């Protein structure tokens, strides 16, 4: 990996909100489209977010 | 409830309303915000989320933001159809859990 690629993987590695069909997609992504590392990044950050969101609502009810 | 919002607004349709949530340090302060809907009669639905983005299929009418321990939520062209309980939820570092506000009911004349 270069270090774009390198850091979005790590920190995709981690993302607790991630299935793993999900994570596997944005990794697979990260290695088709190495100059889009960082695009690949906020996808994946927003999606974490989103699904940890959908756990507050879960909480809510 | 955590998380502080007033009761109730009264609006008429094609108004612009904003809508706020109060918090402390270690909630808002610390944590971005998500907006719950519940229009009447229906579950609760999520409505934004990471303080100002909107989840799927939510109209562009919504907007939000975090400064500080506050949050808002506005409701631009205001419609019928906005009539409904709004509900802020965050994490809490304190209480190492989610926390809510009691929320905000919008009536629409």
């Amino acid at each position: 990996f270069n270090k774009d690629q390198q850091s979005a993987f790590y920190e995709i590695l981690n993302m607790p909100n991630l299935n793993e069909a999900q994570r596997n997609g944005f990794i697979q992504s990260l290695k088709d489209d190495p100059s889009q590392s960082t695009n690949v990044l906020g996808e994946a950050k927003k999606l974490n977010k989103l699904q940890k969101a959908f756990e507050s609502l879960k909480s809510f009810q | 409830p955590v998380l502080t919002q007033s009761p109730s607004v009264s609006a008429a349709p094609r108004q612009r309303v904003t809508i706020s949530v109060s918090g402390s340090n270690s909630n808002i302060g610390s944590n971005t915000v998500n907006w719950i809907q519940q229009l009447p009669g229906r579950a609760p639905e999520l409505l934004m989320y990471d303080d100002d983005l909107l989840a799927p299929g939510v109209s562009d009418r919504f907007s939000g933001s975090r400064s500080g321990t506050s949050a808002s939520l506005t409701i631009s062209g205001l419609q019928s159809e906005d009539e409904a309980d709004y509900y802020a939820a965050t994490w809490d570092d304190s209480l190492n859990g989610w926390v809510f506000g009691g929320g905000t009911k919008v009536t629409v004349l």
